[PDB]
RNA sequence: UGUACAACGGGGUAUUGUAAGCAGUAGAGUAGCCUUGGUUACGAUCUGCUGAGAUUAAGCCUUUGUUGUCUGAUUUGU
RNA sequence: GAAUGUUACCGCAAUAGUAAUUGAACUUAGUACGAGAGGAACAGUUCAUUCGGAUAAUUGGUUUUUGCGGCUGUCUGAUCAGGCAUUGCCGCGAAGCUACCAUCCGCUGGAUUAUGGCUGAACGCCUCUAAGUCAGAAUCCAUGCUAGAACGCGGUGAUUUC
RNA sequence: CAGUCAAGCGUUCAUAGCGACAUUGCUUUUUGAUUCUUCGAUGUCGGCUCUUCCUAUCAUACCGAAGCAGAAUUCGGUAAG
RNA sequence: UGAACAGCCUCUAGUUGAUAGAAUAAUGUAGAUAAGGGAAGUCGGCAAAAUAGAUCCGUAACUUCGGGAUAAGGAUUGGCU
RNA sequence: AUUCAUAAUAACUUUUCGAAUCGCAUGGCCUUGUGCUGGCGAUGGUUCAUUCAAAUUUCUGCCCUAUCAACUUUCGAUGGUAGGAUAGUGGCCUACCAUGGUUUCAACGGGUAACGGGGAAUAAGGGUUCGAUUCCGGAGAGGGAGCCUGAGAAACGGCUACC
RNA sequence: GAAACUGCGAAUGGCUCAUUAAAUCAGUUAUCGUUUAUUUGAUAGUUCCUUUACUACAUGGUAUAACUGUGGUAAUUCUAGA
């Protein structure tokens, strides 16, 4: 069974292959918004604590929250709403969504970490992943690097450099 | 269940004995089958031949087009009111009787099935499975 | 094993035990016991049933599963490094900021300057 | 004359489905009184006490509890 | 069921009966064979026909548990609680019983018939036969199961101080 | 219902399979033949249920023969489980 | 209660009289039920089973024009104010 | 032709709008402050008019049949009263009241191998037949029925449900 | 200047004549009984409401698309977590 973790602040995820059936049987009679234990989880993960965000079951199915139910239905979804996006003005296609219930037919099962334990993992957690871009609006960018109403906030921008081998751009 | 069927099934509890009358299950134009006989049954003396889910059967078209009428053709079982034990450990059963007109050899006359049809069906009869909508 | 439930009582259903039936346009039900089938068949209301789970859904009639809801109190307010910016230079950058007044009035005269010079020049393309 | 047996009671389990009674600025309303604006009488039912009440072995299990019982008559020999 | 010295337990086994039968699908095999259109079989596996023995955990059935709830006519002054209507009606319904309508199971050793053979004379050859001998049937006898001669049998404990 | 002889069918090829003209027997599940028992009384047809027995064997088990190449199909033997 | 001297319960009046007792085997008599099929059983829908009252609307062929007719086929039925 | 357009009062609004938008050009007021004033436009915006239109609607006009003489009126039919919905008038729907409305001047029912018109073929004049089709209007995206978006759709080269 | 968000268009056009006999349609009217994006012309000095602090108007708040990494599915203009 894949389990796929995320892990903030370093942003990282990472797919653990629980084979172990005593293992998984944490997620069983469980639903987004709950925790699960990290020593029942596995081994490795002794003193962590886990949040469920949904996954997808077999065939591959998007879990929605609020379901309730532990087998699949087919739901009428509509504009502003996950797993449906609206590739019309006022598009709305009904689809079969995988419950929020989790239950032995989970192939991958997500989830993110709340807490760190005693014991550090892989990349997963042994990466930093840096943002990918700064914010755009003064008043973001001001209250990002700590300024003041006059403080010349133009010029504490970001200032990445890249080189084509001849000449560098700030962009 | 003898002429071209691909692997054997499991016994299933028979509650369509010959003079059965199932609603039809498919877009030939028959509406109803009338059980005249069942391939591969029993002989007993005083003993009504049965059939159960997916057991090929000899019908009869008591109504609906006329060209079907006054003719014997070979029919597969889809559906059957009378409860079963599967191997799984469930009692299921359906809401009503219902079959499909095919030929002997296996392949459906019909082109589409109206309807749950049964698992044990459509696995011993792959034109069944590949001719249906949803399994149960 | 698979654990199910009753349609109409949400009992839990257990392998070997329950019934199975399929209506005509294929819809699944399971039964625990030969009662429900026989409300079920009866057209009774599972939610005007009393002992089915969903009429004390409905009535709160011991609705204590959670004794008090969890929140968040505060965002996460972590920190991490944005792209190339780094966040060494980024804390550097931070402690930087105040103080400012006299850099910041420093541009100010070299843009004022720079604007009187840009005047002047095209006052004399002019 | 004791890990004894029997009759009750308790618990477990099961069946059924929310008991009597009380209270309700819950009641389609009806007929009365002057604080013509709230109250007096009748009113299927519902709501809270209340998955409550009733039965539970006669061919379900147990019983540190109450209560009792444990010397009646015949027959048999190589 | 009396009589065999009484009673109780463990037993043997003469006799008597017998039971299991068949088919489909996968592989063999689109192979052997067959110019061709056609088309197997042994061994192995999964099931299925009929019959037999059990047993209710699951599914269904039976309702006098008259157990609970609801309803109609009448009666106890009204409520509660109850009587009758030959078991007043309906729904659910515990226990028992039952359903190839639910479940499991139904053994392997020898001797033989037809047949195919071996050695071998009559009949210097030949020959399955005259002597012997091999394989061999849903056959028979055995393994096993049921009842156990109430005059078939064995072992074991106590046999009355009054 | 079962044998014997053998003119032929079977492309040549009596007995792979049929076997004419003739002839020898078998059972009383058909029907006749005589009325020996019964007319001071054996309840007479058919159907349902049920037990057993026979082989003149439809299939299943084991084999032989065929103008049996396979499949199918035709006879014969042991065979009433 | 009910259209009713239909069926049921009660008032006045009359009776408590049908040999009784202990358990609830097979087979019976009377009353019953039963998952799926719905006459395939049987000489034969024999037996048994379903509707059945009232109100609303709707009623074919035929005919001697009076009938068929409650044709057939459908909807409602409680209590309280 | 108005209870018209319009104005003033007493209040009301899950408060509608009354520019937190974009590209070029660069001038003046003092004073040397990025202090104050300065066009071309674009987009957007509250209403009115015009246009694009849409929606009903006045009178007349459509093939053959009476081997179709009465039709509609339970449950909407002919009108009113009052209310709901529409963007609007209207039985378009709702509760009540009245029994009304059309018809031998061809109602109503049946078929049309009938979309209608502008027009085409053919004749002294009259007249006969055809018109799906290059122009206008109407219906449809296989039969229905429902709906979001959108000013404008029961939209199908937009979805949902049944065949 | 890819992609994407945003605003419009996709209710235009093209095809067929199934249904339809006071119905469509044609001639001819009314909206004083209605709606209208679009282009054209005009058209908001009042919006702080214990309106002395309750108040950024040097113009303030928030999420998100693309993207970077994890993938599921046999498959579709399929999608979930950071």
């Amino acid at each position: 069974m894949k389990l796929n973790i995320s892990y903030p602040v370093n942003g990282s995820q990472k797919t653990f292959e629980i084979d172990d059936e005593h293992r998984i049987r944490v997620f069983f009679d469980k639903r987004i918004g709950q925790e699960v234990d990290g020593e029942a989880v596995g081994d490795e993960f002794k003193g962590y604590v886990f949040k469920i965000s949904g996954g997808n079951d077999k065939q591959g199915f998007p879990m929605k929250q609020g379901v309730l139910l532990p087998t699949r239905i087919k739901l009428l979804l509509t504009k502003n709403v996950s797993c449906y996006r609206p590739r019309r003005d006022g598009e709305r296609k009904r689809k079969s969504v995988r419950g929020a219930i989790v239950g032995p037919d989970l192939a991958v099962l997500a989830l993110v970490i709340v807490k760190k334990g005693e014991q550090e993992l892989e990349g997963l957690t042994d990466t930093t992943v840096p943002k990918r871009l700064g914010p755009k609006r003064a008043n973001n960018i001001r209250k990002f690097f700590g300024l003041s109403k006059e403080d010349d906030v133009r010029d504490f921008v970001i200032r990445r450099e890249v080189t084509k081998g001849e000449k560098t751009y700030t962009k | 269940s003898g002429n071209g069927a691909q692997g054997t099934k499991f016994r299933i509890s028979l509650g369509l004995p010959v003079g059965a009358i199932m609603n039809c299950a498919d877009n030939s134009g028959a509406r109803n089958l009338y059980i005249i006989a069942v391939k591969g049954s029993g002989s007993r003396l005083n003993r009504l031949p049965a059939a159960s889910l997916g057991d090929m059967v000899m019908a009869t078209v008591k109504k609906g087009k006329p060209e079907l009428r006054k003719k014997v053709m070979p029919a597969i079982v889809v559906r059957q009111a009378k409860s079963w034990r599967r191997r799984d450990g469930v009692f299921l059963y359906f809401e009503d009787n219902a079959g499909v007109i095919a030929n002997p050899k296996g392949e459906m006359k019909g082109s589409a099935i109206t309807g749950p049809v049964g698992k044990e069906c459509a696995d011993l009869w792959p034109r069944v499975a590949s001719n249906s909508g949803v399994v149960v | 094993m698979k654990v199910e439930i009753d349609s109409f009582s949400g009992a839990k259903i257990y392998p070997g035990r329950g019934t199975l039936f399929v209506r005509g346009d294929s819809k699944i039900f399971r039964f625990q016991n030969s009662k429900s089938a026989s409300l079920f068949k009866q057209r009774k209301n599972p939610r005007r049933i009393a002992w089915t789970v969903l009429f004390r859904k409905h009535h709160k009639k011991g609705i204590t599963e959670e004794v008090a809801k969890k929140r968040s109190r505060k965002t996460v307010k972590a920190q991490r490094p944005i792209t190339g910016a780094s966040l060494d230079l980024i804390k550097e950058r931070r402690s930087l900021k105040p103080e400012v007044r006299k850099a910041n009035r420093e541009e100010k005269l070299k843009a004022n300057k720079e604007k009187k010079k840009a005047e002047k020049a095209a006052r004399k393309a002019e």
